[PDB]
RNA sequence: CCCUCGA
DNA sequence: CGGAACAGTTGCGACTTAGACGTGGTTGTGGGAGCTGCTATACTCTCC
């Protein structure tokens, strides 16, 4: 049963299991992961960078 | 994966989840214009 | 997370700071004195001085848009500029 | 009466008990540790006093363990000896000003030897500028003063844990072997009945597997361990036998994917545990293991490392443990009880002091330097090498710098007043590297523990999330050389209490019977009662025979911290309010003028001197010259010593550190006498507040519910006024479009507003600045595209060629005012050292006088706090019969249920102290005064007295003194024997119908002040990331409307308010601007748009490879974007084209 | 974020 | 309030450069810090 939940979930059209493996990774816009200069000449970046 | 201080970095999943995540902190709540705060003292002369 | 103090501290040295909705709303309001001064100019001087001193067109392109020789553009730029100088002070 | 300090004000004590031992120097926990690190002569003498092990300093030990540094061929060696410290580079206030580090150069004698030619080269090497501990027990790092908090950790050793919490309801037994530096080793008897082994978190294996791999036969284990039915069951469950298979199975567990090898694995297991390089049990761990397993009775000090006999001893101890045996004897070992260990007991819990932390960092960086020397031995040509070519000191200095910079224990010093700074240096912290995580700290670590008595104060600790994780060293406690805290006790011999003092550790204290200080003794050492309440074994309290008593407390307050010892009538306050009182004293702001309390505990003088914010004469002499700037003392030598005064100095939290001389020209002073008062001191005693006349009564609802009513006298006479100094910093740096310039030329700014700026564009000293005024003018280059079309037209037709700039000038924040008392400027034009890209750096110091006001927070020492709800004209304050108005009105309803009654007792004693008293001795000494000291049988008005904690003024004594209260100038007694007075209503003039309790109470101005609190915003800066307003008052931010606040809006069912808060008041970018546009034009508020945070949510989801679309009713998605023309069309329409 | 603190 | 004629300025476009700055090669040894002092609950995996 627990397996059929997954497989049946993928049975409907427009939805393929192939998406579970990525050949391309998206990149979030830079404003959402910004980089700011600090007092002391150093910089701070989001961990995402 | 840890940055400086052996602090584990915050992934893309960490943005959404947690009390500080997008949903709880930035969506179901926000900071707002036209607001203030201060210490409160008793108002005994005030009407309700 | 980038602290709000870090953002403001960075904006103190920025070319454009952190603008309140108030600033944005006031700047977006029409400047009446400038508008009425521009209205007194002849329409040709108004277009030319507009293009040059606002949009930044060269005399070649301004002449191409206005269908006049470049010399006309020079005369109208100078004369409309002096006109606005006397009008606004 | 604190008679051991010359010139100390006479404060008469109610103490009945005699304290045989003086309070040790309260900074000894700091200075003693660092003096051992340096190997100071003071430490040497004290080492010789305690007896000499051939004592080695902290640095000396690191150098001797490091030496010799040998080539891997043994061809050459390098050794260090005899470290010396040169003079300090700069004085303390110099480093504070110049952003320097208080430091001294470290020199060592490095001797290189060639094992072939026999040639020796002995050199002097400069090891670095060594950060130095100041006279106050602090460090100055990059100009800022810092404190290294002692760390509570678990000492190395062996610890057994019996958990009955298994689901089977059956008990399991665990053990941990913890070294100082090395690999962890865990043994666990299974819930499935198997003895497991975990190595540095590695998965369990039968305990026989490792023992075999150590060279043990499957038979030899049955000889020693056979008595265990569980060890018998484990050897069959052991999958393989033999030393080769065991060592091979061990090397597989450590390295997941590598090949095993026999000689590699045995040398690996040797170097993992039994070798000194990668595994170190300290001497503490060795002795603890020794005493815990009874292995070495002869006290060999030779080597500290685990042994095979230690592994066998550990398993044997654990084996008999789970069986239930109460004792074990090991070959060559004697009579050790088999028992679990208490993790929180202070014999098992250790203190890493500042000297030991710094020493550990020195060992890290020094080992790095060792690695560099080795690599340099192979490359260089011998006879072309001198030590200084081999020695690279960079990783040592860097190692020290990284500690003070990045460590949780190296802390910004808390100086609100001298008391906040003093206890900060006495803090015992459980959080940090080598400690426990805040996430992993259960409620069992935060509890008071019976081993804390006389060691860590049970009262003082935060009430926030840090409760129980931070504590204060008790007044009489010491840190012994092994890191364990000791407390003194009095030898009790044959039921007599002697004056012999012995410092006992927590372990030694459990073997004996210790009587509390409140236990009565007569002139003879005999106890007054045959049964006395004592602590005997593992912290149980019992009525006990006086016949068997070993030791006794040296005094009350022995279990209490410095701040807690300053609470009068502490014994009458519940522990919670007593906690609030200890923490609140360290939040008091220094007043423009100080005043000592009439009612002290006698700790205030010795606290102010040891804190060090008071000036003390190191040598006796005569005052040759005195001014506000300095004091010079001429010693009888003919040598003189001058003390410079700190004048209006800013503390880390913005309070005012100001010293004033208390001595006059010609005065004769002695060594230890206080020359000058500090911020919170008066005549050398800690003065954290004022003595206010207090009446306890509800007054017209303004003191309702902890609110406080004040007399405007306290505003007019500046009794609660304090000085607060802010530091505003600004720098001109290089940007994308050019360099910033600090200038007096600010575009489109009136000359009127620039009037207080000097020629550089910097505000002039002494100017009065209000929010919005320019402190420092600054311009930043602006691009062409950032000009408004109107601004572009004017600059063109008027022929302005000047650089386009924006006004970045530093302005005063909202709700701030003061006088400019100082300026510092650092230029790249000069040689001033600045960070990369920074041309000029300007600091402006503004000082404000803050009068007490509605919303400020006041508190007493008993935990009683409140805001000031109203300040009244002095006339309508209730007043006594002679016309005296009361200073403060505290509500009756807030006293009793808080269970702090000392605030009442103090108030009674405060009045007696204020008016003075004379008891009537004519017929004789009354019975209620029979135990008073003869110096308390009368007192002049404004007498200062001390009621020590747990030896105080008794109820009956305070009651009797209330009868003999002296009259006022008219001969009228204003306060009856109940401590009450008739009061007049200032507003109506009618007398209040019943006598109200009145007296004098000591009240502090706490550092929570309305001026720093009140904040409001219409619109302002927004975060570039989330496009929501910023937050905090400093950033001119908005208030957070959170999840629970939205529940309230939904519960009210107010949809438009909730939508308005979450769209056009916060997120919606076009709406927030259109709303302001509508209010100014007086139109209706526009309909809200889409919050930005939703678009942000969609983008973060896409970045997770989730394809999210907002679908219309058509079923087709919707692009979220804005037409860019609308703004340009309006801008073009504004110019008439 | 962490330190520390207020309700 | 045009269309040439005529005479001052940015401003793009080359090229020399001197130094930061990254590259060649790279051959005796030589395996990290840090921790683990959280509780309680649901449920898939996985050893049996």
């Amino acid at each position: 049963l627990k397996r059929l939940k997954v497989v049946a979930a993928f049975q409907q059209s427009g939805n393929s299991p192939m998406g579970m493996v990525l050949d391309a990774v998206p990149v979030i816009p830079p404003e959402l992961r910004p980089m700011v200069q600090l007092d002391g000449g150093r910089f701070a970046t989001s961990d995402l960078n | 994966v840890t940055g400086p201080g052996n602090r584990p970095l915050k992934s893309l999943s960490d943005l959404l989840k947690g009390k500080q995540g997008r949903f709880r902190q930035n969506l179901l709540g926000k900071r707002v214009d036209y607001s203030g705060r201060s210490v409160i003292v008793v108002g005994p002369q005030l009407k309700l | 997370q980038i602290t709000d103090w870090q953002l403001a501290s960075n904006a103190e040295h920025s070319s454009t700071g952190l603008r309140s909705a108030e600033v944005e709303a006031l700047e977006a309001l029409p400047d009446t004195e400038i508008k009425e001064a521009l209205q007194a100019l002849p329409e040709e001087f108004r277009m030319a001085v507009y293009y040059a001193d606002v949009e930044g067109f060269p005399y070649k392109e301004i002449a191409e848009i206005m269908d006049t020789p470049i010399g006309t553009v020079m005369s109208r730029l100078h004369r409309g500029r002096r006109q606005l100088r006397g009008l606004l002070a | 009466s604190n008679n051991s300090v010359p010139g100390a004000p006479n404060r008469v004590s109610f103490a009945k008990l005699r304290e045989p031992l003086e309070v040790p120097g309260l900074l000894d926990v700091q200075t003693d540790s660092f003096e051992w690190l340096i190997g100071s002569p003071r430490w040497r003498e004290s080492a010789a006093e305690r007896g000499d092990v051939n004592p080695v300093g902290g640095l000396e030990e690191v150098l001797y363990e490091l030496s010799p540094i040998e080539d891997f061929s043994g061809s050459m060696s390098l050794s260090f000896s005899d470290p010396r410290f040169d003079d300090v580079k700069a004085p303390v206030d110099e480093c504070k000003d110049k952003d320097m580090t208080y430091a001294a150069p470290l020199f060592v004698t490095a001797e290189f030897i060639n094992n072939n030619t026999g040639e020796i080269k002995s050199q002097t090497v400069f090891m670095g500028d060594f950060p130095m501990m100041t006279e106050k027990g602090t460090f100055i790092i990059n100009g800022t003063e810092r404190v290294v908090v002692s760390q509570l950790v678990r000492s190395p050793g062996v610890y057994f844990d019996e958990t009955i919490d298994k689901s089977t309801d059956k008990t399991l037994h665990s053990v941990k072997v913890i070294p100082s530096r090395g690999a962890w080793l865990e043994f666990d008897v299974d819930k499935r009945d198997t003895v497991g082994v975990r190595i540095d978190r590695k998965r369990r294996q039968p305990v026989t597997v490792l023992l075999k791999a150590l060279g043990w036969t499957s038979e030899q284990i049955v000889e020693r361990f056979g008595f265990s039915e569980i060890m018998r069951s484990t050897l069959e469950k052991d999958n393989t036998v033999g030393t080769d298979e065991a060592l091979l199975d061990i090397y597989r567990k450590l390295r997941p994917g590598e090949p095993p090898t026999k000689e590699s694995a045995q040398t690996l297991l040797e170097n993992l545990f039994f070798k000194e390089k990668r595994y170190d049990l300290a001497r503490v761990g060795r002795y603890k293991v020794n005493k815990k397993l009874g292995l070495h009775v002869g006290e060999p000090i030779t080597s500290s490392t685990l042994t095979e006999e230690d592994v066998v001893a550990t398993i044997e101890y654990l084996v008999r443990l789970h069986e239930g045996q109460t004792t074990m004897t090991v070959p060559g070992g004697v009579e050790v009880p088999v028992e679990t260990d208490d993790i929180d007991h202070f014999g098992n819990r250790r203190l890493r002091t500042v000297g030991e932390l710094i020493q550990n960092q020195i060992r890290v960086g020094m080992s790095r330097m060792e690695r560099v020397v080795r690599e340099r031995m192979t490359t260089q040509d011998v006879e072309a090498i001198t030590p200084q070519t081999l020695i690279n000191i960079r990783p040592v200095v860097a190692a020290i710098k990284e500690f003070f910079g990045t460590s949780q224990l190296s802390q910004f010093m808390d100086q609100n007043n001298p008391l906040s700074g003093l206890t900060h240096k006495r803090r015992l912290s459980a959080l940090g590297p080598g400690g426990l995580s805040r996430e992993r700290a259960g409620l069992e670590v935060r509890d008071v523990h019976p081993s804390h008595y006389g060691r860590m104060c049970p009262i003082e600790t935060p009430e926030g999330p840090n409760i129980g994780l931070i504590g204060s060293l008790s007044v009489y406690a010491r840190v012994n050389p092994f890191g364990f805290i000791e407390t003194p006790y009095r030898k009790v011999v044959d039921g007599v209490v002697s004056d012999e003092i012995v410092y006992l550790t927590a372990d030694e204290e459990d073997r004996h019977v210790v009587a509390q200080a409140n236990s009565p003794i007569d002139a003879d050492g005999r106890f007054v009662e045959p049964r006395v309440l004592v602590r005997r074994k593992a912290g149980e309290v019992e009525y006990v025979p006086s016949s068997e008593v070993d030791y006794m407390d040296v005094s009350p307050r022995q279990m209490v911290s410095v701040a807690t010892a300053m609470i009068p009538f502490l014994e009458h306050d519940d522990a919670n309010r007593a906690l609030m009182g200890a923490n609140m004293q360290r939040q008091a702001v220094p007043l423009v003028r100080s005043e000592a309390p009439l009612v002290g505990t006698g700790m205030e003088l010795r606290a102010a001197i040891d804190a060090g914010d008071v000036v003390v004469a190191e040598e006796s002499g005569v005052i040759e010259e005195v001014s506000a700037d300095y004091i010079t003392v001429m010693h009888d030598n003919g040598t003189r010593r001058t003390y410079r005064m700190r004048k209006f100095a800013r503390s880390n939290h913005g309070t005012c550190a100001n010293q004033c001389p208390i001595v006059d020209a010609g005065d004769r002073v002695e060594a230890g006498q206080v020359i000058a008062d500090g911020p919170c001191t008066d005549d050398g005693e800690m003065a954290l507040g004022k003595n206010l006349l207090v009446a306890i009564m509800p007054w017209e609802g303004h003191n309702y519910e902890d609110a406080i009513i004040l007399s405007n006298r306290l505003v007019e006479e500046d009794v609660l006024t304090s000085i607060h100094i802010e530091e505003h910093e600004i720098d001109a740096r290089d940007t994308k479009l050019g360099a910033e310039e600090i200038t007096r030329d600010i575009p489109n700014i009136s000359d009127e507003v620039l009037a207080d700026l000097d020629e550089r564009g910097i505000v002039r000293i002494g100017a009065e600045v209000r929010d919005g005024d320019i402190l420092v003018g600054k311009v930043t280059p602006k691009g062409e595209t950032e000009l408004t079309p109107e601004e572009r037209l004017l600059r063109a037709i008027f022929g302005e060629k000047a650089r386009e700039v924006r006004d970045t000038s530093l302005k005063v924040p909202h709700g701030e005012s003061g006088k400019v008392i100082g300026i510092r400027v650092f230029s790249r034009e000069d040689e001033d050292e600045l960070p990369a890209g920074v041309n000029e750096l300007v600091r402006v110091y503004v000082a404000q006088k803050r009068k007490i006001s509605d919303g400020d927070k006041l508190a007493g020492r008993h935990g009683n706090k409140g805001v000031i709800g109203k300040i009244l004209p002095v006339e309508d304050m209730p007043f006594l019969a002679d016309g005296t108005p009361v200073d403060i009105i505290l509500n009756t309803h807030g006293v009793p249920r808080r269970m702090n009654i000392g605030q009442i007792l103090e108030t009674h004693l405060g009045w007696c102290a204020h008016s003075g008293w004379k008891v009537d001795a004519a017929k004789g000494v009354p019975d209620w005064a029979a135990r008073l000291p003869d110096e308390l049988l009368e007192a002049q008005p404004n007498a200062i007295v001390s009621t020590p904690v747990f030896d105080g003024a008794q109820e009956a004594e305070l009651q009797g003194l209330l009868s003999c209260t002296l009259p006022n100038r008219d001969g009228d007694v204003l306060v009856d024997a109940d401590g009450k007075a008739m009061l007049f209503d200032g507003r109506s003039g009618e007398p209040f119908p019943y006598p109200v309790t009145v007296g004098y109470m000591y009240i502090m101005k706490l550092h929570h002040l309305v001026d720093d609190k009140i904040h409001a915003r219409s619109t302002g800066p927004y975060s570039m990331i989330t496009q929501q307003p910023l937050g905090g008052k400093a950033q001119f931010g908005g208030q957070r409307f959170g999840e629970m606040e939205c529940w309230a809006m939904q519960a009210y069912g107010a949809a438009y308010t909730l939508q308005e808060l979450l769209t056009i008041k916060s997120d919606d970018t076009v709406g927030r601007v259109k709303v302001y546009e509508a209010i100014v034009k007086g139109e209706n508020i526009p309909e809200p748009g889409i919050p930005e945070s939703f678009k942000v949510l969609l983008k973060e989801l896409q970045s997770l490879c989730l394809n999210v679309e907002v679908l219309s009713s058509d079923g087709a998605a919707i692009e979220l974007r804005e037409g860019e023309d609308e703004d340009l069309e309006r801008a073009a329409a504004n110019l008439g084209i």
